[PDB]
């Protein structure tokens, strides 16, 4: 409802600079799924920077899946699988490839 | 007539009073229908979608259009169901020459029906009770429970009023097939005008306790003819 | 006056019940009760018992 | 020490209560008496003086609690400004239950305005049923209580205000008062206007003044304690828990008379 | 026992009697009840042979338990104040002797009912008294008076009840919470105390004059000396009409409650749902006349009825909207409070707007005093009294007491008597529709089958009932041995679909409630330093 | 009836009519107890009375009239 | 009052005792709610 | 990486709640079309019953 | 970029089996009582 997207954005990448430990992460992530913005590649990026910050490959697959799984938005792929791409090989964090054959 | 068996819907309809009340009834019924279809399948969606959400959508919490939307819409809703109601009450409450009128008083467990607009052999008042006939002395061929002894008669295409009273207890004038439902005060009268276009046998019983032998409180009305009506008057 | 001051810090000495005011109006009212209410209720069901029993079976 | 008890004892206005008897015993002794009147009035044993001393029983245990509820606010103490704005504002939600008491007794026959029924009455004013009519009958009687009611309602504001001679002179009047209207009420005991064999028209007024002659015999019994507890000089200018309750008695039942006397006595006639 | 019990002044420690009360109460009623049904299930004198009056004065009891003796008691008191005061944060509510009162005022009402059947006399005019049937002139003996007391001490209890509820919810709440921020079930406890103190005293006045004519050989109703009984049935349903929502709206807080907790997200529009309940309870009394258009009133009369129904009708629906919102665009968990909620939404809902549908001015011609309305008020009592309290029940049993209880137990519990109640009352509306009258144990031979569905589907619940109880039993034997073992559910909220199951040891329980913040059931008198909120 | 009394009616134009019976009452008992000659100030509402109001409440002010104490209010002619 | 863990000082039952093992109370439970229908149908008729 | 987002916050709800409001219509009327054939036929039959009689 | 829906697709073959259902339960609610009706000896059968 004419929300701006560029103020929670900031308050999202600010929140995640100052990301003590893996709490504040999950809030923050909690927050950011929590309302109808599906998150842009940006703050995904910003999200798995925090997690590689605090060491818990498990919060990148939980938020790999939530991308993956989190409103129909008309069966969108195409952005999915961009917004999968760069994240993944922007630096590295393989972890879809096991979980599915498994 | 008869309570039809394993029925789901109402009786048949014996005056232009109970048909619009029947109208005014499945008019409403129409509209609670819709409405409980509406929440019904709400519900039932809202359960077997969101029964597999993951992540709850937390930060929802004005909906102005749909606030809107059903603040205005019950409104006109309840309007529309409404004013058929007031026209059939207009139409049914007229007291359009009601030509005929009688006793009808709730006794004790009995009915004591006195017939005062009419005379019997010169200007004497015809006036007679009306017992249930016990279950175990029933005579063959009855309906169990409810059938009298003697009854009250009616003629047919005119216009009646029952005047109800009572004596000790409140009664009940139940009769739905002929739309008149009156209660039956200790000292206060009450006008009802019924008005029957349809010929047959109508039935009956008070709906109002009467202490412990109120299971059979016969009610039993029968429409006749002009030349039948005055038959009986004679003979009576 | 000149008890209220003694009677409180007796009592706050003495931490006990019956609140110390009326120890003779208890002792008579206890009994009571049990000797009266009980005695009186008593008759409400016993009187009917030989009247209990009306099956009043018809057929 | 001190900041330890504060905490424990500030928010904690109940005291920690001994098993008091007092639900099951004034439990038993309404119990024994509904099923003694039933049975006296319509029975097996028509015994009077059994029933007669259950209630006297019954009235000695409320006495007891109620003379308690004012004594455990001044010898116990242990209150604050919570509980005090609690109890008067459930003293004035016992009032506005009585208020709404004499509301129905009032709604019992003022709703016949233009006779909007047929039969079985329905005018107004009742012509025709003329007995000896309840109404401006004990007028002579709502008239000095009026002037009374105002004399001492100020009175007891200075009561308030400085609980001295002035307050004993207002209790002694108001002490007067209440002895010539319950000597005035048992006056016409049993023949004040007639009795009850047809055309119930006053008699539902002789009712409605009948059973309110209990909140008066309140009133003077809750002056009575606190008489004696001041005799006994507990309660100070201080915790007068029931100065406030007298006084806003006091002044809400001149208003409810007020508003009785405003129509069922010249409205009709 | 004794000591601490019998003697009782902790309103924790009485919470669980008028559990005990209510539990009992509940099962005796629902015994006598199924008799009640089951001599309905076929023409004739089945298991009644004859004694119409025995008939009656059964239906009485039944009504009168469920009515002031069971639920009343239970969601009104006992959930108010082991709830309220443990909810607002003080360590006790004021003058817990209000509260044992209250309580200890109720059994010597069961004995003397149950005596009035046992004696010859009874009470057979039904729940409803009114006069002349229930005076000398019909009806005498000791019945109707011990039913009089019975009623006249169950409205003081209610009034101490509300007394309490009042004090504590005004005088001493809690510094965080304020006007702005008070939680739902205590608004709805609040708004049933101002509609109780509301309609007590004139259900009390009119049934002490109904007293006094049978006693001092006067009439004021009766028309023996010129009275109208029209009088008293005015005042009778000026008292009944508040007195469903008394019991009903605690019941809406309960489950707004519970859905709000379940839903993982919060309430929608807090403010409107008080708006909404006080609309309610204001606009309760203008339709005292509403139940008797049987009467003869003037049209204009009537029309000013039905149109203070119609606009009654409306908050009920915004609440309804409300509910629909909350559960919307969120994340359930189907446990069985969820099951009871869903229920209610539906069949209380269908129930209402029947009722609604019948609140015309001219229709009562139909339905009124037939078996429609038992269909009507069946269906809204069950769903806002049965199956609120079960909700509450397996809402906060697990942490009230510390015992849980087998979940797939509860399950077919629950759908147990949904089926039951459904198979029940839902043929008593082709019953009504028809036009059979109401309070008679013989009925014409037409409806023979819709009754014996009735009774097999009483079975059913009773079957139903024993199930629960049979649960309440091992719960209080096997709780420890159940905590343990995977018998049932721990965690009534699962952790958010983005949270470690490591982290979550030290998030248990976070809601919108301070109980379920609490450890085991301390001390009675906890809170050593009260609430704050910042 | 033969079907045809008045057929359209206007006397009171709302739905309940309660308070009818008196008025249409009071002026027949007052004609037919005043002169009893002619019956034409009161020969329009024959009906108002016989068929159009219950005959319960007539039968018993013609009772109350021979005891002597009227249901209404009237003179003692 | 504060001499109660608050485990099973809630109810008016007891573990301990071999008096009655969870059974006679629930028993007797039942029995005082079957016995207001059936008394009642007893005094005035058959079962 | 569609940029316009938040598209989805009442839409839903709107499409949920019309469709539900069409479907309860279409089945109240297909329920009552042969209600109101019974009623018309009713109303025929009372109407040849009182007319036919009296000619 | 409008990748798939085209709301139509997914949204009939997502609503049209959930409709079915949802009419077939009504269906089986109203036709116990039906059941009832024919398996009871309302027609002497
Ligand atoms: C709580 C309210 C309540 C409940 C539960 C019931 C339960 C039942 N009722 Fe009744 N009933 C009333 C409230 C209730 N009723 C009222 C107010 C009247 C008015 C009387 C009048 O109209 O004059 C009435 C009248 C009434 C009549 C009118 C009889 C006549 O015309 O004379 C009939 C007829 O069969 C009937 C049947 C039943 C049946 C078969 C059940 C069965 O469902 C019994 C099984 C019970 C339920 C399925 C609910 C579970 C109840 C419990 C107590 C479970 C216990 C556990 C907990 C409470 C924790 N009820
Ligand atoms: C739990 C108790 C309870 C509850 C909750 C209700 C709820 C309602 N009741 Fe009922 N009622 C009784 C208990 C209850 N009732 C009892 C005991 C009787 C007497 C039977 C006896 O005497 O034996 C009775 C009788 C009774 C009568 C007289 C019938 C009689 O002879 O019995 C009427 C009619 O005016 C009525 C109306 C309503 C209405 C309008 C509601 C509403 O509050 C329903 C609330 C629900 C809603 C209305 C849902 C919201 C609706 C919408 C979604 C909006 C849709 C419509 C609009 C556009 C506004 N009730
Ligand atoms: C158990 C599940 C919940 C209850 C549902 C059934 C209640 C309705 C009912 O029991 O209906 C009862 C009616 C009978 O009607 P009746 O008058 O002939 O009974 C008088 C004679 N007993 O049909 C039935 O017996 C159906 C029986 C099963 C038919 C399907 C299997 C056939 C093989
Ligand atoms: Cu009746
Ligand atoms: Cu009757
Ligand atoms: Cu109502």
């Amino acid at each position: 409802d004419e929300e701006t997207f560029e103020e929670f954005t900031a308050r999202y990448e600010k929140e995640f600079d100052e990301a003590y430990d893996l709490f504040e992460v999950q809030r923050v992530l909690n927050n950011c799924f929590s309302y109808d913005l599906v998150p842009a590649p940006a703050v995904i990026e910003k999200a798995l920077r925090a997690a590689r910050r605090v060491n818990d490959l498990p919060t990148a697959i939980r938020v790999f899946e939530a991308l993956k799984y989190k409103v129909e938005n008309e069966d969108q792929y195409k952005a999915y699988l961009d917004e999968l791409k760069d994240v993944r090989q922007e630096l590295g964090v393989p972890l879809k490839e096991e979980l599915f054959p498994s | 007539d008869v309570p039809t068996p394993y029925a789901c819907y109402f009786q048949d309809s014996a005056t232009p009073n109970q048909e619009g009340i029947l109208e005014l009834h499945d008019n409403i019924m129409f509209y609670l229908l819709v409405i409980l279809g509406l929440v019904s399948w709400m519900l039932y969606t809202i359960v077997m979608t969101y029964s597999k959400n993951p992540i709850a959508y937390k930060y929802i919490k004005h909906g102005q259009t749909i606030e809107v939307i059903w603040t205005i819409f019950p409104a006109v809703i309840l309007l529309i169901i409404a004013f058929p109601s007031f026209i059939l009450l207009y139409l049914c409450d007229e007291v359009i020459s009601p030509a005929m009128t009688i006793k009808a008083i709730g006794y004790q467990w009995y009915w004591k029906y006195e017939y005062s607009d009419f005379i019997n052999d010169s200007g004497e008042t015809v006036e007679f009770e009306s017992y249930v006939i016990p279950d175990e002395l029933l005579e063959e061929g009855q309906l169990r429970l409810l059938d009298t002894d003697t009854s009250m008669v009616v003629p047919v295409d005119t216009h009646i009023r029952f005047v109800v009273t009572a004596a000790d207890v409140i009664h009940d004038f139940a009769i739905p097939s002929l739309g008149i439902k009156v209660d039956a005060t200790p000292g206060r009268l009450n006008q009802v005008s019924a008005l029957i276009q349809r010929e047959g046998v109508f039935y009956g019983a008070c709906s109002e306790l009467c202490g412990t032998g109120h299971a059979n409180m016969p009610i039993k009305i029968e429409a006749v003819s002009l030349p039948k009506f005055l038959e009986w008057l004679n003979e009576q | 006056a000149n008890k209220v001051i003694q009677l409180q810090k007796i009592f706050q000495s003495s931490t006990k019940p019956l609140w110390w005011r009326h120890p003779r109006s208890a002792l008579y009212l206890y009994p009571f009760y049990a000797i009266f209410a009980v005695a009186v209720v008593t008759p409400l069901l016993y009187i009917p018992n030989a009247i209990r029993g009306i099956k009043a079976k018809k057929a | 020490m001190t900041h330890l008890e504060r905490s424990r004892h500030q928010q904690h206005p109940f005291h920690m209560v001994m098993p008091s008897p007092w639900p099951i015993v004034v439990s038993f002794a309404l119990l024994s008496l509904a099923l003694s009147t039933a049975l006296t009035m319509h029975g097996y044993i028509g015994n009077m003086n059994m029933v007669y001393l259950a209630l006297f029983v019954l009235l000695t245990s409320s006495i007891l609690w109620f003379r308690d509820i004012v004594a455990e606010a001044t010898y116990l103490g242990d209150h604050t400004m919570a509980v005090r704005k609690g109890i008067n504002l459930g003293f004035l939600m016992f009032v506005l239950s009585e208020v709404l008491i004499f509301a129905g007794l009032f709604w019992a026959y003022f709703h016949s305005a233009m006779s909007p029924d047929v039969t079985l009455g329905a005018c107004w004013p009742p012509v025709g049923i003329e007995a000896v009519q309840p109404t401006e009958l004990p007028l002579l009687n709502t008239i000095i209580l009026l002037s009374s009611g105002a004399t001492v309602t100020y009175s007891h504001h200075a009561l308030i205000a400085g609980n001295r001679n002035k307050a004993l002179s207002g209790l002694l009047i108001t002490f007067w008062l209440i002895v010539i209207f319950v000597t005035c009420q048992y006056i016409e005991y049993t023949n004040a206007a007639f009795t009850i064999s047809d055309g119930v028209y006053g008699s539902v007024f002789y009712a409605g003044t009948g059973l309110h002659f209990l909140h008066m015999v309140m009133l003077a019994a809750m002056l009575g304690v606190n008489y004696w507890r001041m005799r006994n000089y507990h309660l100070t200018a201080g915790h007068h828990v029931g100065y406030e309750t007298t006084i806003i008695y006091t002044h809400v039942l001149d208003v409810i008379w007020l508003f009785l006397y405003v129509v069922f006595y010249w409205w009709g006639v | 026992m004794v000591q601490r019990w019998l003697y009782s002044t902790n309103a924790k420690d009485i919470a669980v009697l008028y559990f005990m009360l209510a539990i009992f109460s509940g099962m005796a009623g629902t015994a006598m009840s199924l008799i009640i049904r089951l001599e309905l299930a076929a023409p004739g004198s089945q298991y009644l042979h004859g004694n119409s009056q025995l008939f009656n004065v059964l239906v009485v009891g039944h009504a009168v338990l469920m009515i002031f003796f069971l639920v009343m008691p239970a969601l009104i008191g006992g959930f108010g104040n082991y709830l309220l005061p443990l909810m607002i944060g003080a360590t006790d509510t004021a003058f817990p002797r209000i509260n044992n009162i209250a309580f200890w005022v109720l059994p010597m009402g069961l004995v003397c009912l149950v005596t009035s059947t046992l004696v010859e006399s009874g009470a057979g005019t039904g729940w409803t008294v009114y006069p002349p049937l229930s005076s000398i002139q019909a009806h005498s003996g000791p019945s109707v008076d011990l039913a009089i007391f019975a009623l006249h001490l169950t409205s003081i209890s209610s009034l101490l009840g509300a007394i309490n509820f009042i004090v504590t919810t005004l005088n001493m709440r809690t510094n965080g919470m304020t006007m702005h921020k008070l939680p739902l079930f205590v608004w709805s406890i609040f708004i049933t105390a101002f509609l109780l103190l509301l309609s007590l005293p004139v259900l009390s006045a009119g049934i002490t004059m109904l007293l006094l004519d049978r006693n001092f050989n006067t009439s004021f109703f009766e028309v023996s000396g010129g009275g109208d009984p029209i009088l008293y049935e005015h005042l009778f349903w000026f008292f009944g009409h508040p007195e469903v929502y008394i019991l009903i709206i605690p019941g809406f807080g309960i489950i707004s409650h519970v859905v709000s907790t379940y839903s993982k997200k919060p309430v929608f529009g807090e403010i409107s749902m008080v708006y909404a309940m006080a609309s309610i309870g204001l606009l309760g009394f203008l339709v005292w006349s509403h139940h008797m258009y049987i009467v003869g009133l003037d049209a204009d009369t009537r029309a000013y009825f039905t149109s203070a129904t119609m606009i009654i009708a409306i908050p009920t629906g915004i609440k309804i909207f409300s509910w629909l919102a909350t559960i919307h665009g969120g994340s359930i968990r189907l446990a069985t409070p969820m099951l009871y909620a869903i229920a209610f939404l539906f069949l209380f809902t269908m129930g209402g707007l029947t009722g609604v549908a019948l609140a015309n001015a001219s229709l009562d011609v139909a339905f009124h005093d037939t078996y429609y309305v038992v269909g009507h008020f069946h269906y809204v009592l069950s769903m806002g009294a049965i199956f609120s309290l079960f909700a509450g029940y397996y809402y906060w049993s697990p942490q009230i007491l510390g015992l849980n209880y087998n979940e797939k137990l509860a399950q077919i519990q629950f759908w147990l008597i949904f089926i039951g109640a459904n198979v029940i009352f839902f043929p008593m509306h082709f019953l009504g529709i028809n036009g059979m009258p109401r309070r008679i144990p013989d009925y014409p031979d037409a409806f023979a089958g819709w009754n014996y569905v009735a009774s097999i589907g009483s079975f059913i619940a009773t079957l139903s009932l024993f199930l629960f109880i049979y649960i309440l039993y091992d719960q209080l034997v096997n709780g420890l041995n159940n905590k343990v073992n995977n018998k049932s559910v721990i965690y009534n909220k699962a952790p958010d679909f983005v949270e470690s199951n490591t982290i979550f040891n030290l998030n248990t329980v976070k809601s919108s409630s301070i109980e379920f913040l609490l450890t085991s059931p301390p001390a009675v008198h906890s809170f050593n330093t009260p609430a704050v909120q910042s | 009836s033969p079907l045809h009394t008045v057929g359209f009616d206007a006397r009171f134009p709302q739905q309940n009519q309660t308070k009818h019976c008196w008025q249409s009452y009071v002026d027949y008992h007052k004609c037919v107890n005043m002169k009893g000659e002619d019956f034409a100030p009161c020969k329009v509402f024959w009906k108002t009375y016989n068929a159009l109001c219950p005959l319960d409440w007539i039968e018993k002010w013609d009772d109350q009239r021979e005891k002597g104490i009227f249901a209404g209010d009237i003179n003692s002619d | 009052v504060h001499f109660k863990d608050g485990v099973y000082e809630n109810i008016p039952f007891k573990v301990k005792g071999r008096k009655t093992p969870y059974a006679l109370s629930h028993f007797g439970f039942f029995a005082i709610g079957f016995a207001v229908p059936f008394v009642a149908c007893y005094v005035q008729l058959k079962k | 990486t569609i940029a316009p987002i938040t598209g989805t916050i009442k839409r839903r709800v709107i499409m949920d709640i019309v469709l539900g409001f069409s479907l309860g219509g279409v089945m109240a009327s297909y329920w009552w079309w042969g209600f109101h054939m019974d009623k018309i036929n009713k109303r025929e039959k009372f109407y040849a019953e009182l007319a036919e009689r009296k000619k | 970029g409008r990748i798939g829906e085209s709301w139509v697709i997914t949204e009939g073959r997502r609503l049209i089996p959930e409709i079915f259902q949802w009419s077939a339960v009504l269906s089986v609610c109203l036709g116990w009582p039906g059941a009832v009706y024919f398996f009871s000896k309302a027609r002497k059968a």
